[PDB]
């Protein structure tokens, strides 16, 4: 949250980046710094700070009387992983709040019904 | 009763996707420039790391939500310079190069609507990862891919196809045959243009869904105003309470202030996890709607719009997404007199994929979602058993077009 | 770990352990420090319980999604695009995992293409034939009919098309011939 007037100074929109060369190319994002910029280590080596690239770029020769038909298929196998459950841990409130004492239990009994 | 005419209808649907990121310091808010407060706060243990961890988790989740919703493609397509789409006018949704950004007329007409001091108390805001221009580019690429390929680009490579034949496939996917489109293409094009114009007019004069998020995230005012309260002390200014007393009598005042401000921070952080969970659920629903309405043709009733579904186009409102479902509804009906089976010579003739209507005297077989009577030939039906078990059956004759040629 | 580490903070008392408080000092003057400790530990327990509740709700939502995917991808074939993988869906197999499930998604997907020239109808003799469940494609001289997801060309006949109307209102149309195989066999 400061400007680069105050304390390799590539002034960003997200702040003041110090210690990273500014290149003109466009690669994929490794470290999401923010506001478009993304830093990475692959440039003998030094950290760089480039601008995002949304991907490749192509066009299709769309016309009023042109169609494209596939001629050969392939078969693919992918994976997807979904958590289902987690551990079942219970906590006894008296043994944690108090210890083995008794006056502690008598004082805790004044707070009504929290442990339950 | 069978329809005899149809009218296209375009309707919108507004969904929120993400909300403003926020990182809140838990030491500047409580203490400030003092140091006695910083020493007294250390006794409470790790009550100034958990809040920061939770808030950063929320911010990362917001970035995740936007990335999941909008990044459905890898290649970035481009509309061809050719603008021959068989009659439709996609010049209010496709991007306009004249504007500084690439937001189309509807996109910036929508950005005009929603309107998107605190910092010096330790409250800071963070900038989004995907700047708005990238989101606009994603939406434009999705639009171009949908227009020039239909759905094939959503399951592998992108395959070119004329748009009229794509609409023929869309009609053939909901029961109506394709000659129905190929006969009156001009009427459908005109209806589509009129519907788009009406939507443009409607949005140019609501967005409560995207405004409730802002009016709930701007919480910050309550957090700020929970600083001018004594909380049982004598004055809610640390720089004054340490300039009118001594440590042994200032410690209790400082401690009361610490307790109050810690409770306020805990309440704020607790509320901004429930809000985050609700926003995440909405973003997941929006991602599903994109993936199924936009990159295909849905069959689930009343999922994408109201009526039958043809295609949809995405847009980009601030902190949300906007769809334009293109429905299909039938208009004009007529009474008739149906009959499940027509047995000719003791052989019932059930229809293949039609219905046996009659205009009073004759008997014609026609499809269900439209009206185009035909003659009851043999290739149009199929025999099954003898007509003595079918409940309601009327006795008539078939044509059998093989007869004339064999003479 | 954080819930455990909260058990070593004074919260304002002269020491963070209760046994020292109850051994070194007389209980009527120790009740205040005991109250301080109890308040701190109650705050910690409330925080932990609330955050665990939120995490449990999120895990429940994920488990419901996993159950739906198991019911639709595995025990049947789906058509919800990009639900059960990426591309057209053939089947899926389930595999267990520690506190989770892992799905394997066999998916059909097309490959190498070939440009073609199309037309939506065929004016044979004034009428206008239409493909039944195919698409008219021409390699450049002769017109064929093939399915829309795999190049397999067949000779256009009267058993692949059905007449509708006349060839003066369709925007695009091309003159061609229709085999009508009954006539050669009639002789
Ligand atoms: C398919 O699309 C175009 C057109 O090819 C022709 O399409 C019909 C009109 C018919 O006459 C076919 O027999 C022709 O093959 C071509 O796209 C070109 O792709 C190359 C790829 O390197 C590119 O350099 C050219 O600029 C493209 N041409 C145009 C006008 O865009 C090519 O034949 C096919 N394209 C692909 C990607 O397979
Ligand atoms: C597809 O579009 C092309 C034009 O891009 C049509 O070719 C002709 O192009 C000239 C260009 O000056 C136009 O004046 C003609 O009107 C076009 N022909 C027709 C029939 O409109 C081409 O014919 C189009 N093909 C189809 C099937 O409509
Ligand atoms: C479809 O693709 C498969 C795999 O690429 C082709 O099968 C190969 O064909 C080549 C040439 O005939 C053989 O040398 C290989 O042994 C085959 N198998 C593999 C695994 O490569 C198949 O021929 C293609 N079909 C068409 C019609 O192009
Ligand atoms: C089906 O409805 C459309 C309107 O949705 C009708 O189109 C109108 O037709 C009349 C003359 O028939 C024109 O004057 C209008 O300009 C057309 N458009 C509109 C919006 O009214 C169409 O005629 C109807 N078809 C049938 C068979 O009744
Ligand atoms: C139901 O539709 C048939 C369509 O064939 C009508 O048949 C017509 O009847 C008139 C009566 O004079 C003839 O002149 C026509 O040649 C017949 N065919 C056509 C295509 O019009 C029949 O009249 C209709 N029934 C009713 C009650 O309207
Ligand atoms: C386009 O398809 C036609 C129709 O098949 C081809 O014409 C004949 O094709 C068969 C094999 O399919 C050959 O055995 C014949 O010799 C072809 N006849 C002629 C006169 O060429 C045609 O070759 C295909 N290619 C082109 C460029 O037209
Ligand atoms: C930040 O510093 C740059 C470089 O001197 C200057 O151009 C810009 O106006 C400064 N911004 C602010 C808000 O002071
Ligand atoms: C990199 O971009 C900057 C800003 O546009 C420009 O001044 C500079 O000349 C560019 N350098 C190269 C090597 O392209
Ligand atoms: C599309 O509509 C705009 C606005 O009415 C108009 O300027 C443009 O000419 C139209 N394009 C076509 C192809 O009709
Ligand atoms: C069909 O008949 C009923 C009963 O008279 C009538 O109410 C209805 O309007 C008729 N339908 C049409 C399309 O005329
Ligand atoms: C059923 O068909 C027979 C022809 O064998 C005809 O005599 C009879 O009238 C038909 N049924 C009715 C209700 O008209
Ligand atoms: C087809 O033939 C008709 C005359 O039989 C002719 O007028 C027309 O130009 C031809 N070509 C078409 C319809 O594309």
């Amino acid at each position: 949250g400061v400007n680069c007037t105050e304390v390799n100074v590539f002034q960003t929109r997200a702040g003041c980046l110090i210690g990273a060369e500014h290149v003109n190319n466009s690669y994929e994002c490794d470290i999401p710094i923010g506001a478009g910029i993304c830093a990475s280590y692959q440039t003998s080596q030094s950290i760089i700070a480039y601008t995002m690239s949304l991907g490749a770029e192509n066009s299709v020769a769309y016309s009023n009387n042109s169609i494209a038909i596939p001629t050969n298929f392939t078969i693919s196998v992918t994976t997807e992983i979904l958590p289902v459950s987690m551990t079942k841990t219970s906590v006894d409130c008296t043994m944690y709040i108090c210890g083995d004492s008794t006056e502690c239990s008598n004082l805790l009994l004044q707070y009504g019904s929290f442990c339950t | 009763a069978i329809p005899t005419n149809f009218t296209i209808s375009v309707t919108t649907e507004i969904l929120p996707v993400s909300m403003t990121k926020t990182s809140v310091d838990c030491t500047m808010y409580i203490c400030g420039d003092s140091t006695e407060c910083s020493n007294l706060l250390l006794q409470y243990g790790s009550f100034c790391t958990q809040l920061n961890r939770a808030l950063t988790g929320i911010a990362v989740e917001q970035d995740k939500n936007t990335q999941e919703v909008f990044a459905q493609v890898k290649q970035i397509y481009k509309t061809p310079p050719i603008k021959d789409f068989g009659g439709f006018n996609f010049s209010q949704i496709l991007p306009d190069p004249s504007k500084p950004s690439k937001r189309s007329f509807i996109e910036d007409l929508l950005f005009n609507k929603v309107t998107l001091a605190q910092k010096f108390n330790g409250l800071t805001v963070l900038p989004p990862l995907l700047t708005d221009e990238m989101i606009a580019q994603y939406t434009s690429a999705l639009l171009a891919g949908t227009i020039t390929s239909g759905w094939t680009f959503g399951a592998g490579a992108a395959l070119q196809i004329p748009f009229a034949m794509q609409m023929a496939y869309r009609f053939n996917g909901i029961g109506v045959t394709q000659n129905v489109l190929y006969e009156n293409q001009k009427l459908i094009a005109n209806q589509f243009n009129s519907a788009i114009g009406k939507i443009q007019d409607s949005l140019s004069s609501a967005l409560g869904k995207l405004q409730d998020v802002v009016n709930q995230n701007a919480a910050l005012n309550t957090l700020v105003k929970q600083l001018s309260s004594n909380f049982g002390a004598i004055s809610s200014v640390l720089n004054d309470i340490l300039s009118r007393l001594d440590p042994p009598e200032a410690e209790v005042q400082i401690d009361r202030l610490i307790t109050g401000r810690l409770q306020s921070l805990q309440t704020y952080v607790t509320q901004q996890l429930i809000r985050a969970a609700e926003i995440r659920a909405s973003a997941n629903l929006a991602a599903t709607k994109m993936s199924e309405c936009v990159l295909g043709q849905s069959k689930r009733v009343d999922f994408c719009g109201k009526g039958y579904h043809l295609m949809s186009f995405p847009q980009s409102a601030p902190h949300g997404v906007v769809f334009l479902h293109v429905t299909y509804v039938p208009a004009q009906e007529k009474n008739f007199t149906t009959a499940p089976a027509i047995c000719h010579d003791g052989k019932a003739h059930f229809p293949r994929e039609g219905v046996f209507v009659s205009n009073g005297t004759h008997w014609f077989v026609t499809q269900r979602n439209f009206y185009e009577p035909q003659i009851i030939t043999t290739d149009n039906t199929f025999v099954s058993g003898n007509c003595d078990v079918v409940i309601g059956i009327v006795n008539n004759t078939v044509y059998d077009p093989l007869q004339p040629e064999l003479d």
